[PDB]
């Protein structure tokens, strides 16, 4: 639950394979795991759509960061084929991936670098940066100027 | 459909590169050009009044 | 040519010169060379034939400037035979004489023997615009601002007597 | 390095941390997961661009450099104030 | 010609079929695709009078469909029919060139880069002719930006919107500058 | 020989190399902003001088 | 708790009265006045105030003299004539924050609610804003120092509601209103560099002095955020902002076309009347 809470670090599910296996083996708690796998197809849909759900959720988490994870290398670190990653993109087109940038020559994707209208985006960033430097520069300047008065 | 201007896009044959772009500030050059065209008649009519009163 | 002016004086003045001033762009050396002196009476009888004797060999420079306005790659038979100049040395030599002028832009490269050129005539749109039309803004504001002086002073010359 | 091509590469991170090139993505991912840095790099070839960070301990070369860049900023603002205000006060007032 | 609903066979000046045959040139050439789709394609008049001659339907659906392989094979009828007319002959040079540059701007509008294979197969003509065609239409035609042949591929940029949309007024700025110089010439005399 | 001491360029493997060609770095846009500020000063001057 | 405060100029003109009713005695110390306001709403609004006889000692700083009966009588009568305003805090005219201010403020922390502190200057030579709202709240420090009274700067604005604007505007007859255009803009654009130059230049000198010649911890922890925010603008290369200079310079071109074209329209009546009036008055004068 803590790994699924937030800031999901890219980890291998093989460590979770034995966790789920012993989750089916031990009967002290969470016993009805065989009842979760009761149906021949329902448990398979919950498992495939479960690993799919976390392999999409971690993409939704790393999509906030603009670090350019270079999903071409990520497909190599995840040890999976690029075809089911294109199917994952087929899940992203319904997952509202409209804010993205792809490349015809290479395979690197970009979740940022829009047309960047200078009257809205650079306007906003320059407003928060310049104004934040102005008022933040204003607070501790005279605040420290009042802190040095106690030395007399 | 690009010739019909239903969306922003352009095709390609040699490279097949797709580019999508737009130009939001449309209301600037329209009003400016209309001010220039409307002021042309103002300056020309001024030259008609002065050319009439002089020669 | 004469486009916006309608008067039956520049027409008759330009009638003998019209055939050659239209023959400049096509740039045929041997034919138009005989066409000039053929019926040439007044424009060559104007005196010392200086700028027309410069034009007789400027036809090829305006033609190779039209080649600069044309595609980049220069062939040895098609465009060389088209320019009435079929030889490898004087082709790159005279084209280089057009490159040393500075009015055009080309990329002199020799890989297999063909002479290429980048011929980038792209305008300053999204290419250093501030430095491009900076002097345009300064100069236009100077002329329009001295025109503002030219609309401030004449009112003083109006209210001077009253 | 406060200025003069802040942009960097993963070679210094992997060289200083004796780690392979496959783990630097998890390293910067953990660096962004802690929350002490907000750096987002729009690179294509591997590069390391950083953002706001707090020393939190001490820096004397940044105190002296703070006096250098601070005095430089102050004398530049003063130079622009005397330059613009010099003729501006005489022609506009 | 928008009032063609109320028009009728006028034996005095021109027959109705001759009025349609004469207005199909100014309408077919002098109008773009939105103007045709709004005026004539939406209107039922050309839908009524297209059944008289099957050629006009070919010159409208082939031009609107951008099929040059049949438009150039059938264009000889427009060339021969364009001349030998009372009032329509001396203008035969303008309709040809204007229609060719209009079609080249139509196809070249939605296309940024164009190889010589798809172009030669689309138009059904040799490359040696389109070479001098576009070569003459760069300076003479003045339709788009400079063309390059470093890769033997028609590749244009057309930066005519962002900066040139604002630069369309600089001509009126310079002519208005000379006109206010004339305004300075009116001063004192 | 004379052009090696006159031009002072590099001599490669039977080829003439060309350096310092379109290698100039563009401006930092700081100085033209200062001269634009001076131009604004001249705009307040000439636009509002007689007043 | 409180984001901003509103201080009317009536209390500062009552400090002008503090400097008027001195009587030329030679003391001119930090006379403490009882600040009044409206603590009901989240924003603080000072309407008026009064004073209390306050005298300190020359050598010992811990000496402070206040009065409870005078405060309850002036506050009782003032509440009887106007019950919409109650006690909030106090203020001293001294330019320096002394150590005894924790004991002076502590009395109005016990008897009265949380009092705000305002430091002003005895001589109106400071170009900056004379009013600084300092809230009296105890804050936890990270270094481990014991919890003590901390004066955090709260932003302040000087505004008048209905009448004081009219009275000030009538008494001055020299100040100008907003008056958007050439003069009110170009004056700010001329003197603003001195408005930041005297502040920064006046602060970084004593700051750099207390860097090397400083002890008695001055909260060096906030200096890391100081130099951090100062290093949050590491001389951007302006590469991405070029297109923004094309946008702002394109708006500049729009102002060029508007000025040239509109002024060219204004030249009509002048460059017509100059002729039709002069030639007709001349031909009809005699």
């Amino acid at each position: 639950l803590l790994k699924l809470f937030t800031t999901m670090e890219l980890m291998r599910w093989s460590t979770l394979v034995e966790d789920y296996g012993m989750e089916l083996r031990k009967g002290s708690l969470e016993s009805p795991a065989t009842d979760v796998f009761g149906s021949t197809e329902e448990g398979e849909k919950r498992w495939k759509d479960l690993k799919n759900r976390v392999v999409e959720h971690n993409i939704r988490i790393m999509a906030k960061y603009y670090t350019r994870i270079t999903m071409k290398r990520m497909a190599q670190l995840l040890d999976l084929s690029v075809d089911e990653s294109e199917a994952f993109l087929s899940n992203l087109v319904v997952n509202k991936t409209i804010f993205a940038k792809v490349d015809r020559l290479a395979g690197i994707i970009n979740f940022q670098r829009p047309k960047d209208p200078n009257n809205l985006l650079n306007d906003w960033s320059q407003k928060l940066n310049s104004l934040m430097s102005l008022v933040n520069k204003t607070t501790h300047l005279i605040a420290k100027e009042e802190m040095i008065h106690n030395l007399q | 459909m690009i010739l019909d201007k239903k969306f922003h896009g352009i095709l390609d044959q040699g490279e097949g590169v797709l580019i999508i772009f737009d130009e939001p500030p449309v209301d600037k050059t329209y009003e400016a050009a209309l001010e220039t065209i409307q002021n042309m008649s103002k300056v020309v009519d001024s030259l008609y009044n002065k050319a009439k009163k002089l020669t | 040519d004469r486009l916006q002016f309608r008067q039956p004086s520049l027409k008759r003045s330009l009638m003998p010169y019209f055939l050659l001033t239209q023959a400049v762009r096509t740039g045929n050396l041997a034919k138009f060379n005989q066409v000039l002196d053929q019926f040439g009476e007044k424009f060559q009888a104007d005196g010392t034939y200086t700028l027309i004797i410069r034009l007789r060999h400027n036809v090829i420079k305006t033609g190779v400037r039209m080649i600069s306005l044309s595609y980049s790659r220069i062939s040895l038979a098609d465009i060389a035979q088209k320019l009435q100049l079929d030889s490898p040395e004087d082709a790159e030599f005279i084209v280089a004489k057009a490159i040393r002028d500075g009015v055009i832009e080309a990329s002199i490269n020799h890989e297999k023997g063909y002479v290429q050129s980048k011929e980038m005539i792209d305008i300053y749109s999204t290419r250093e615009p501030q430095l491009a039309f900076h002097q345009r803004i300064s100069f236009c504001l100077d002329i329009h601002n001295m025109s503002v002086k030219a609309m401030r002073f004449p009112p003083k010359s109006y209210n001077k007597d009253l | 390095r406060p200025a003069n091509h802040r942009q960097l590469t993963f070679e210094e991170i992997a060289k200083s941390a004796k780690i392979t090139v496959n783990e630097v993505e998890l390293l910067v991912m953990k660096a962004l997961s802690v929350g002490l840095v907000k750096g987002s790099i729009d690179e294509v070839d591997k590069r390391v661009h950083m953002t706001w960070v707090q020393p939190r301990v001490l820096d004397l070369q940044q105190i002296k450099g703070m006096k250098d860049r601070l005095e430089f900023w102050c004398t530049d603002v003063k130079s622009m104030e005397m330059l613009v205000e010099h003729q501006a006060h005489d022609i506009l007032t | 010609f928008l009032d063609t609903v109320s028009t009728f066979t006028s034996y005095e000046l021109m027959d109705y079929k001759t009025f349609v045959t004469y207005t199909v040139y100014v309408s077919m050439i002098a109008l773009e695709r939105p103007d045709l789709r709004e005026k004539v394609i939406k209107g039922a008049e050309i839908l009524e009078v297209l059944h008289s001659l099957p050629a006009v339907r070919q010159y409208l659906f082939s031009l609107y469909e951008c099929r040059y392989s049949v438009f150039f094979q059938s264009l000889a009828v427009v060339e021969q029919e364009m001349k030998k007319d009372w009032l329509f002959a001396p203008h035969y040079r303008y309709y040809v060139r204007e229609m060719r540059i209009h079609a080249y701007s139509q196809l070249l509008e939605s296309y940024r880069s164009l190889t010589l294979g798809y172009m030669a197969e689309a138009f059904g003509v040799g490359v040696e002719f389109i070479d001098q065609e576009l070569s003459r239409f760069i300076a003479a035609g003045r339709l788009h930006c400079k063309i390059d042949k470093v890769n033997e591929i028609v590749e244009t940029n057309r930066p005519d919107s962002k900066n040139w949309q604002y630069q369309e007024t600089i001509k009126k700025g310079d002519l208005l500058l000379n006109r206010v110089q004339k305004l300075s010439r009116v001063i004192n005399m | 020989t004379d052009y090696a001491k006159k031009r002072g360029w590099v001599l490669g493997p039977n080829n003439y190399y060309s350096f310092a060609s379109q290698q100039q770095k563009p401006e930092d846009t700081t100085i033209p902003s200062t001269e634009l500020a001076k131009q604004v000063i001249e705009y307040a001057r000439q636009l509002e001088m007689i007043v | 708790a409180v984001q901003k405060v509103v201080v009317h100029p009536l209390v500062l003109l009552s400090v002008v009265d503090h400097f008027n009713r001195i009587g030329k005695v030679g003391n001119q110390k930090r006379v403490v006045g009882v600040l009044l306001g409206s603590w009901q709403k989240k924003v603080l609004d000072v309407s008026n105030s009064f004073a209390v006889p306050f005298d300190e000692d020359d050598k010992d700083d811990s000496v402070w003299f206040l009065d409870h009966d005078y405060l309850e009588n002036m506050y009782g009568m003032f509440k009887k004539v106007n019950a919409r305003e109650r006690i909030v805090g106090w203020y001293h005219t001294g330019p320096k924050l002394h150590k005894n201010d924790i004991a002076i403020n502590e009395l109005m922390k016990r008897y009265c609610p949380n009092s705000v502190l305002v430091i002003i200057d005895v001589k109106p030579k400071d170009l900056g804003l004379p009013t600084e709202a300092y809230i009296s709240v105890e804050e936890v420090h990270d270094d481990g120092t014991p919890t003590s009274k901390t004066f955090e700067h709260v932003t302040s604005e000087i505004g008048a509601e209905e009448a004081e604007e009219v009275g000030v505007e009538h008494l001055l007859r020299d100040i100008k209103d907003t008056t958007v255009g050439t003069l009110s803009q170009r004056i700010t654009n001329q003197v603003h560099g001195l408005k930041g130059l005297n502040s920064k230049l006046l602060d970084i000198r004593s700051y750099l002095e207390k860097v090397a010649t400083g002890k008695l911890p001055i909260n060096h922890q906030i200096i890391y955020q100081l130099q951090d925010v100062f290093n949050l603008l590491p001389d951007v290369s302006l590469q991405e902002f070029v297109k923004a200079f094309y946008l702002k310079t394109n708006d500049q071109m729009v102002v060029v076309y508007l000025a040239s074209l509109i002024r060219s329209v204004v030249a009509l009546h002048n460059l017509i009347n100059n002729k039709i009036a002069n030639r007709d008055a001349e031909k009809k004068e005699g």
